[PDB]
């Protein structure tokens, strides 16, 4: 009984471990930190500025005369203005993907779960990951792009044809509100963890496992905020509240893709993002 | 949902 009523949350020492195993595969595991996209977003950096898109002209010069290291799927060059935009970002998102599951595997016991209830985890959580890792990428004037090397302007963004003029402005709304918040990447590597093993996600054979491991990172990353953020308090629920906002985001993302798949043969999503939104929502 | 668990392997 002296066993049973250790009922009491780990160590902190245990956690301040885990907050710093999972930052590290984070570092490894992503190309763009929140402390990069800041240098480059408030100007304190030698590196080379990025190119400010805001209209046709700025656009046309980019595609024409400017070096990215991302681009608009070649094929897809020929299209109409709105879609090789959206189809560049398609293929970033492709990526991301790739980057979000091999970070994932870092999670201390993610491996050790069913690979039923494993792969369903990813399916629902990457975008949410997603939403939340462009965040850093945004401010109220626009969003950076191709790891820096362009910035977009919201305004323009608004200014494409329906329905992709109000694609983005959900996620601006999002994004200035998430910033608001000022998480740093320790923070946001923790966070990034609590999103993918949630006990919420439908058709899970094995939640107590995975709420077992959520409630060991929720405790690891209210410490870390308590630690990290001595000036906000409630930030851990502030924070937790923002889960809603990426849900909305992302439900409202597929029914935009419904569209999408009914209003252009030319927009053709890739077998990932087709599988990935296959029976979602 | 053949592609993602070839990715978690
Ligand atoms: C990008 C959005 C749109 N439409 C957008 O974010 N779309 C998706 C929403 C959810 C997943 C997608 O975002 C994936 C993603 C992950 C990480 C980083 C980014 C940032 N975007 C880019 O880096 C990017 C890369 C290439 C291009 C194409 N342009 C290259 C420059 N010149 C030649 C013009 C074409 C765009 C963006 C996205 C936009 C609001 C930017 C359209």
């Amino acid at each position: 009984i002296s066993s049973d009523i250790d009922q009491l949350n780990p160590e902190s020492a245990d956690l301040r471990a885990l907050a710093k195993h999972l930052y590290d595969s984070y570092i490894k595991s992503f190309p763009l930190t929140k402390a990069k996209a800041r240098a480059i977003l408030t100007g304190k950096t030698t590196d080379k500025s990025p190119f400010v898109i805001y209209d046709m002209n700025s656009l046309m010069m980019g595609e024409d005369k400017i070096k990215f290291k991302h681009i608009t799927p070649l094929q897809e060059q020929s299209k109409e203005v709105a879609i090789r935009i959206f189809q560049g970002c398609q293929f970033r998102s492709v990526e991301a993907v790739q980057e979000i599951t091999e970070y994932a595997k870092s999670i201390p016991g993610f491996v050790n779960l069913d690979l039923n209830d494993q792969v369903t985890l990813l399916k629902y959580g990457v975008h949410e990951i997603i939403y939340t890792m462009l965040a850093s990428l945004m401010n109220k004037d626009g969003v950076l792009i191709s790891e820096g090397q362009g910035f977009m302007t919201r305004e323009f963004l608004k200014s494409l044809r329906k329905p992709f003029g109000d694609f983005m402005e959900p996620k601006f709304e999002f994004a200035v509100k998430f910033n608001a918040l000022e998480l740093d990447d320790s923070d946001l590597a923790i966070f990034i963890a609590v999103i993918i093993l949630s006990g919420d996600r439908p058709g899970l054979l094995n939640v107590k496992p995975i709420e077992d491991i959520q409630d060991n990172l929720l405790q690891a990353l209210e410490l870390q905020l308590k630690l990290n953020h001595p000036e906000s308090s409630q930030l851990f629920a502030k924070l937790l509240q923002k889960m809603t906002d990426l849900r909305q985001i992302v439900t409202e993302h597929v029914q935009l893709l419904q569209v999408i798949k009914k209003t252009e043969t030319d927009m053709s999503l890739h077998p990932l993002l087709q599988e990935i939104y296959k029976d979602l929502y | 949902h053949k592609i993602l668990h070839r990715l978690l392997q």
